[PDB]
Formats: C-alpha cells, sequence, structure tokens
RNA sequence: CCCGGCGAGGGGAGUGAAAAAGAACCUGAAACCGUGUACGUACAAGCAGUGGGAGCACGCUUAGGCGUGUGACUGCGUACC
RNA sequence: GUAACGGGGCUAAACCAUGCACCGAAGCUGCGGCAGCGACGCUUAUGCGUUGUUGGGUAGGGGAGCGUUCUGUAAGCCUGCGAAGGUGUGCUGUGAGGCAUGCUGGAGGUAUCAGAAGUGCGAAUGCUGACAUAAGUAACGAUAAAGCGGGUGAAAAGCCC
C-alpha cells in the first residue's frame, strides 16, 4: 500500500520477535567414540555406528 | 572614567514593532494588516 | 581484562548481522562459541573470526584467563554503501543500495 | 546573483515544492534575502546641541579633577621615548594630549603608545573625551575651544 | 490525636507528631506557633461541640521550614486563532510540626 | 552584522525538552511534538489544581454518607441538621473515624438528630 | 495538607450471605451493586476496588414485579445473521439458574475492566446449595 | 604481539602533553542502532497527558513521615499549524 | 446492535399537588502571593505604602524587557594555576531569560549600559546536509538451462580440470 505515519521503535521489535534466529539445543558426542560429533549425521572419518563413510 | 553609563531622554525612545518574532507574542504574522487582501502582501497594485 | 575486536566494511547488511547476534547476547564466550558453531550460515563463520579474535587477545598478551570472559557488547552498525541503478518500469532508474556492516565485538571479564 | 536565470519550476501541482528559481534566496547558498547593502549613518550634527553638550563635559572634567591644563606643554621632537619619559616623571599613563598650537613636535609624537593619542582642540571629539584617564590640555586649547563654543 | 484548626479562610485536619503544610507565615523556624483557634479535638470518642475556639484545647506547634516550592505554569490558550499566553508562580509556604494536642 | 540564527533556540528547545522528560516516544526527543505536549501538559496540570479538590469532595460526601446510613439517617437530613445545630465551621473531610475505629461518628449524628425538625 | 487514601492490602471484604426469597430483582440488585463497589461503606479512595464478597443463598423465586418480566430478552449481536438475536428470561432460569441475577447486577457496574473486577466477587450458584460453610458467612438483611 | 587467506578490521606492546589526538584523526549534540542498571508490561485497550496511588532500588531521610527515579492500579481527560 | 430515560433497575424508585432538603462552576467568600491604575502619602521614563474598583481576551494599537552578531569602557583585567564548546541536574524570575555545579574540553573569555542590525523557524506539498522509515517485506533482467567430485585457493553448487 503505503503507510499513515513513521512507526514507533517498539513496533519494529515486536514484529521481529517471532522471526528471530533459533537455538541449536546444545551439542553432541559420539555414542561409540571419544570423538566429538555432528548431531544425527556421520563425521568426516565415518564414526557414528562405525564402518566407513565419505572416502573422497 | 564614566563612559558607558548613558541613556536617552525620558520617553523619547519608542523602540518600535519588529514583527514576525514568536507565535505566543501577540505581534507576529501579517504585519498589523490582518488576513488576506491587497494590503496584506508586499507593495504592488493600487496607486496612491 | 577487556578486548575489542572489530571487522569494519565486512560483506553483510547490518540487519542480517543483528539477527544472528541477538542469539548470542550475554551468553559467555565458550557457550556462544558453541552456539555459533552449530549455526550453519556463512554470516556465522564471518563473525566467528572477529568474535574469536576478541577472545584470543585476552587468552594472550595483556589478559589473564578466558573463563569469566563474557560478550559485554556485541553490536553492528551501517557501513559504507555503494549505490547502484535498479532496473524498473517505464525506464525508472531508482537507487538500490548495496550495504556493508561495521561489526563490533567487545569481550571483557566484566 | 548572476550566472543563470534558469527556473527549476516545471509547474507546481506535481507532488512537490514550488522549486521556484535557482537564484531564489532560500536556494542553499549564493545569496540570502535581505543581506547587507552599503551603510552610511553619519548625520549633520546640530551645532547648538554639539557646542552646548561640550560646555557640560568641560565643566564636568574640572569637577572630577581630570583636566591638568599645563601651560605650553611640549617636547623637543615627535619621539615617543621623550614624551613617555616626560610621562613617567609626571606619574601619568594613558592620557589624551590636546594641542592648542598645532606644533609638529608634539602632534607627530606619542605614536608608539597604544592608549596615548594626540588630537587638535578644533572640533574636539565628544566620544574619545569621555574615555582616557586624564585630558592633559593646554591653556592655548582652552582659548580656541571656548572660541568654537560661543 | 486529631484536631481541626484554621490556617485562614481554610480549615485543616492535623494530628499529633504530624508535620503539616499551610500558606506562608511571618513566624520563623526558631519561634513557637500556637493555636487557641482549635475548632475541635476529636479526643477518645466523637465530640458533640457547637461553638468553636474550644478553650480547653491547643494545637501547640513550631515552624520547621519556611521556603518556596517548585514553579507551576499557567496556560491561557485558544486554538486555531493565534492566542497563547503564560504566567508563572512558585508560591511561598510554611511547614509546621505539631507537638501539641492535649487529652 | 551577520547574526548566527538559532543558538538561542537551542536553549529554548532544551527547556521544553527537559520539561518533556518522563514523556513517551517523540515527546521526549522531537521539539515539534515536545512543544505540543508541554503546552497541553501544563494546561491540564493547572486545570487539575481546582479540579482535584471537586473530584475528592465527591469521595468526601460518600464517606460521611456511609457512617450516617449505618446510623439510620441519610446524609442530607444529617448535614442540614448540623447546619440548624449551633455554629461549627465544620468540613466534609472531617470524619477519618468513618473508615477506621468506626465506633465514633455518633455524637455528631446525635446532635444532628436533636436539631432536626 | 493532603487527603488520606486507602490501599489494597488493608481492604477487609468479608463473606456475606444474602437471603433473597422475599426479594425482587432490582431492589436486591442495586443494593448488591452499591456494596460490590464499597459505596455502601466509606471507601475514601478513587482507585482501589473494595466491594464486599457476596454469596446470594438462592434467588430462584425473585419476581420482577409488574409486566417487565415477559419483555426482558437480553439482546446481543455477536457477529452473524440479520436480526438482533436474543435469549428468553426462561433460558436464564431453566439452565444455569444464576444468569438472570448476574445480568441484572452487570448493568450497574463501570465501563470495561473495572466493572468485571467488581463482578468476579459476586456468586449466586444454582440456588439453595452454596458452598461457603467453612468461610463463615455473616447474614445480611437488606 | 594476538586473530586472518597472502586479506580486511580491531586490540594488545611501544610513541606522546593528549590516541577518551590513530590517521574520514579538530571539541562535540540530535537523528541512528546496540549494551548495562533500576523499576514496569499475561481481568488485560484510545492524542499516551493530568490528578490520586499499591510497590521497589537508592539517599544512615540524625528515619522522624522527607529527597530521587519508576510505577500495578484508577478518578479525569479530544494533537499543533 | 437494544440504541427516541445514556444504561442497569424501577409497576412506585414513575408521574401529578403542596413543601422542606441536599449536592452542584476560577461564580458568592476568607486566607497567602501579585499586576496595573483612581484617591491620599512618599514623589520614581516602566514603583511601593495606606486605601480602592480592578486583572478572560483575538484582530489591533501602545509601552517595556531578553538574547544573538559586532562596536565603544576593552590595547585594560582572568586563563593550561583549566578558556569557548558539549551535556545532566539544581537554584531563581511573570515570562523571555539568567545563575551555580560534577562530568567533559585543550585555548580562549567578560558584564553594566548605549548604538549599529544579514537579529530567535516549526511549518511555505519550502531550500541543503547528515540519516531514519514502511521491512527482513519485495527482487534473481526473455529460465542462449546444468551436475558433483577432485584442483588453482584459505574456502567452491557457479571459476579451472
Amino acid at each position: 500500500a503505503v503507510q499513515q505515519n513513521k512507526p514507533t521503535r517498539s513496533k519494529r521489535g515486536m514484529r521481529r520477535s517471532h522471526d528471530a534466529l533459533t537455538a541449536v539445543t546444545s551439542l553432541s558426542v559420539d555414542k561409540t567414540s571419544g570423538e566429538k560429533h555432528l548431531r544425527h549425521h556421520i563425521t568426516a572419518d565415518g564414526y557414528y555406528r562405525g564402518r566407513k563413510v565419505i572416502a573422497k | 572614567m564614566r563612559l558607558n553609563t548613558l541613556s536617552p531622554a525620558e520617553g523619547s525612545k519608542k523602540a518600535g514593532k519588529r514583527l514576525g518574532r514568536g507565535i505566543g507574542s501577540g505581534l507576529g504574522k501579517t504585519g498589523g494588516r490582518g488576513h488576506k487582501g491587497q494590503k496584506s502582501r508586499s507593495g504592488g497594485g493600487v496607486r496612491r | 581484562m577487556e578486548t575489542i575486536a572489530k571487522h569494519r566494511h565486512a560483506r553483510s547488511s547490518a540487519q542480517k548481522v543483528r539477527l544472528v547476534a541477538d542469539l548470542i547476547r550475554g551468553k559467555k564466550v565458550s557457550q556462544a562459541l558453541d552456539i555459533l558453531t552449530y549455526t550453519n550460515k556463512k554470516a556465522a563463520v564471518l563473525v566467528k573470526k572477529v568474535l574469536e579474535s576478541a577472545i584470543a587477545n585476552a587468552e594472550h598478551n595483556d589478559g589473564a584467563d578466558i573463563d569469566d570472559l563474557k560478550v559485554t557488547k556485541i553490536f553492528v552498525d551501517e557501513g559504507p554503501s555503494m549505490k547502484r541503478i535498479m532496473p524498473r518500469a517505464k525506464g525508472r532508474a531508482d537507487r538500490i543500495l548495496k550495504r556493508t556492516s561495521h561489526i563490533t565485538v567487545v569481550v571483557s571479564d566484566r | 546573483v548572476t550566472g543563470s536565470g534558469k527556473k527549476p519550476w516545471r509547474q507546481k501541482g506535481t507532488g512537490r515544492a514550488r522549486s521556484g528559481s535557482i537564484k531564489s534566496p532560500i536556494w542553499r547558498s549564493g545569496g540570502v534575502t535581505f543581506a547587507a547593502r552599503p551603510q552610511d549613518h553619519s548625520q549633520k550634527v546640530n551645532k547648538k546641541m554639539y557646542r552646548g553638550a561640550l560646555k557640560s563635559i568641560l565643566s564636568e572634567l574640572v569637577r572630577q579633577d581630570r583636566l591638568i591644563v599645563v601651560e605650553k606643554f611640549s617636547v623637543e621632537a615627535p619621539k615617543t621615548k621623550l614624551l613617555a619619559q616626560k610621562l613617567k616623571d609626571m606619574a601619568l599613563e594613558d592620557v589624551l594630549i590636546i594641542t592648542g598650537e598645532l606644533d609638529e613636535n608634539l602632534f607627530l609624537a606619542a605614536r608608539n603608545l597604544h592608549k596615548v593619542d594626540v588630537r587638535d582642540a578644533t572640533g574636539i571629539d565628544p566620544v574619545s573625551l569621555i574615555a582616557f584617564d586624564k585630558v592633559v590640555m593646554t591653556a592655548d586649547a582652552v582659548k580656541q575651544v571656548e572660541e568654537m563654543l560661543a | 490525636m486529631y484536631a481541626v484548626f484554621q490556617s485562614g479562610g481554610k480549615q485543616h485536619r492535623v494530628s499529633e507528631g504530624q508535620t503539616v503544610r499551610l500558606e506562608k507565615l511571618d513566624i520563623a523556624t526558631g519561634e513557637t506557633v500556637e493555636f487557641a483557634e482549635v475548632l475541635m479535638i476529636a479526643n477518645g470518642e466523637e465530640v458533640k461541640i457547637g461553638v468553636p475556639f474550644v478553650d480547653g484545647g491547643v494545637i501547640k506547634a513550631e515552624v520547621v521550614a519556611h521556603g518556596r516550592g517548585e514553579k507551576v505554569k499557567i496556560v491561557k490558550f485558544r486554538r486555531r486563532k493565534h492566542y497563547r499566553k503564560q504566567q508563572g508562580h512558585r508560591q511561598w509556604f510554611t511547614d509546621v510540626k505539631i507537638t501539641g494536642i492535649s487529652a | 552584522a551577520r547574526v548566527k540564527r538559532g543558538v538561542i533556540a537551542r536553549a529554548r528547545h532544551k527547556k521544553i525538552l527537559k520539561q518533556a522528560k518522563g514523556y513517551y516516544g517523540a515527546r521526549s526527543r522531537v521539539y515539534r511534538v515536545a512543544f505540543q505536549a508541554v503546552i497541553k501538559a501544563g494546561q491540564y496540570a493547572y486545570r487539575d489544581r481546582r479540579q482535584r479538590k471537586r473530584q475528592f469532595r465527591q469521595l468526601w460526601i460518600a464517606r460521611i454518607n456511609a457512617a450516617a446510613r449505618q446510623n439510620g439517617i441519610s446524609y442530607s437530613k444529617f448535614i442540614n441538621g448540623l447546619k440548624k445545630a449551633s455554629v461549627e465551621i465544620d468540613r466534609k473531610i472531617l470524619a477519618d473515624i468513618a473508615v477506621f475505629d468506626k465506633v465514633a461518628f455518633t455524637a455528631l449524628v446525635e446532635k444532628a438528630k436533636a436539631a432536626l425538625a | 495538607m493532603k487527603t488520606f487514601t486507602a490501599k489494597p492490602e488493608t481492604v477487609k471484604r468479608d463473606w456475606y450471605v444474602v437471603d433473597a426469597t422475599g426479594k425482587t430483582l432490582g431492589r436486591l440488585a442495586t443494593e448488591l451493586a452499591r456494596r460490590l463497589r464499597g459505596k455502601h461503606k466509606a471507601e475514601y479512595t478513587p482507585h482501589v476496588d473494595t466491594g464486599d464478597y457476596i454469596i446470594v443463598l438462592n434467588a430462584d423465586k425473585v419476581a420482577v414485579t409488574g409486566n417487565k418480566r415477559t419483555d426482558k430478552v437480553y439482546y446481543h449481536h455477536t457477529g452473524h445473521i440479520g436480526g438482533i438475536k436474543q435469549a428468553t428470561f426462561e433460558e436464564m432460569i431453566a439452565r444455569r439458574p444464576e444468569r438472570v441475577i448476574e445480568i441484572a447486577v452487570k448493568g450497574m457496574l463501570p465501563k470495561g475492566p473495572l466493572g468485571r473486577a467488581m463482578f468476579r466477587k459476586l456468586k449466586v450458584y444454582a440456588g439453595n446449595e452454596h458452598n461457603h460453610a467453612a468461610q463463615q458467612p455473616q447474614v445480611l438483611d437488606i
């Protein structure tokens, strides 16, 4: 459209409260090693439930 | 020395209207000419 | 012991930086550095080097310890825009402004 | 303002200000609407007010004891070090020397001193005469001033 | 214990151990305020009095500050018409502290 | 004589905007909206000098009314009774004993009832 | 001097049991509203919701007196269908039997919010079954 | 010297009377976005102001009914040209 | 959307007859502050005391005062022993205004009182600058599309292979 007036700065922050960037919910270690993790993927060295993955 | 203690004769200084200064002043807008018409604008039209 | 890191004229609009930054306000340095790591975004790696640089000069130099270090200020400001002609109706040649950000990390033990 | 009679104009009633002239006084810079014209404020000076105001100041100058009135006050030459060395001896500072006799050896003197000045008694300046500490005078100046004042 | 007195054309309720405010006095901080013009003392039970200036009553007092307040502002105004005008006053006062009021 | 124009207003502005502290949004930060609000604020403040005293007298009247009504007389027969009863300059604000220690108020009513006709 | 005023922690309230079987709708209702503000008592304050806590013991046999009963239909227009829509005096007694007493005392209470704060202190229940035995009600005749 | 890609920016170390003079460097508002503190916002609605006010922090209030900031709640209340 | 008592309520809480009452405005009045002016006293270009009616006010008149730039006393005096400027607060006057003061600041500053005036902005759908806003909205320029691994490189779905 257009608008009536220039808006207040409280308005700008209420409009931005829901669009806000969302939590990662803490971190992972492997179930099967002393190696640090990426949640519910397999690491660059294939550790998750072992075997081998990403041999590139 | 006595300098800078002078002032004009009694009531001699009228001081006069400045106009156009403040809005809470009484004096201001138009000049003491009122709203709109030939005599409110800058000097043109009617002959003496 | 207090440290500023800035990166000024960095390639992001400051609105897009302020988004990520408000996730990590007040967090303490180690908890925020984990929160940033599991943010996949390219903005989050750009900011990492400046946040990490803040943290590194307390871990060294004039500082001692990083365990009570906290992100005391974290803020982003309008950097220098290069102005470009936007193609638009009836040969309308309106400005589109290609933004950069001035990014400030302040960490302190404070 | 010279160098363009151009109208930015292209009517009013197109969503904007009147944009009236590129020489209009409000047009950023280059000239404002009532900026100064050559000023001359000197008048006639009415002789009977002038000469009679002065009769007041000459009486007031003796009543405040500021008029010394030395007979043939003079120095050999128009040299400040000579007049000034005369002035230290008389215990005087920053005084208005008034000539009665328009001799060049006093009248070109006193030049280096900031707030010592020399003037002639013919048409004496009423604004200088209320400044300075004292009026040195001669009796020759008293003669010709009263004679401008009858 | 509560009482009524006259500050002037206005009447005031006040208690024992109460500091209370009225329009400025001539009386100073280092002087004694006393009120024989006590209109009632409300005692242990409601009083049945008709006639004021009760003789068997005092509010004994003191001034504790003579000062001037803050400046209040007065607007006289009429919209759209280009009439606006202003007056100030800050007003002097006395605070008094009640030591009196007999049982 | 170049006169600067506006280093006087910077102080006039600052007096208005200091009086407009405690006010919302633009009111504390824009001279244009500070100015509208500061004039309006003092007109009301000066109005309520008088208006406060009238608004309370209504609360004053209803509190002499609740004591009297518990004591089975109406406020207007009691106040008119007191008027007929001898002198007393009196006041509506008088009965503190109405809200608390409600055992009193009776001597004034008993007087008011006695003068009643 | 300045005026004294009341405060929310000092307000007493108490629980009152109001017998209604001799009464009629509006002569109960306007005394309840008064009391429900604290306008029966010395409030001496503009801003603190005082009131009493009121239990109505029954009220099922309250006559309206005169012919007003059969034209009182509590008109509302929530957001649908041409016409005003209504509900009968008879609905109010047959089901949720309070509602005739509730929406008699509603109209005596202020604007939006403040009138709701006065109202949530009043209860009627279904009638001759009130639950404030442990509360120890002081009886009141009006 | 620290971080970094050879980068960009900033800090530390050192320079000075001063870098709260660090290079767009003169002292420096307001528009601007962010931090830090006190206090508030889910019986809860309007020119956002006025009048009354629960509360809390601070000021040893010599505590002697007071100063400060904010303020649930609520009487009253229609911007300037 | 009741919505022709403002509403609840009221079949007497209505209306009518007689009469008493209360509440209800800066009105009527006293308290304390104060403006101008008649009368009188002092006796002044702009008053104050005693006494007095008085003081809502635009267009519009008329009188007075403040500051801003600069001059004159000011070639003097204060100044890195902390000046202009910046800003929060308090004091004070009817208002304009003026004064105190912590922080800041690294050189400047000052009345009285008169006179000269480019003389106080908030508006002209005004002019210029800094810079906000609707907005995390819309946009991917005939979709002569593209893939993923390795490599230059620190990094690669788009380069190079």
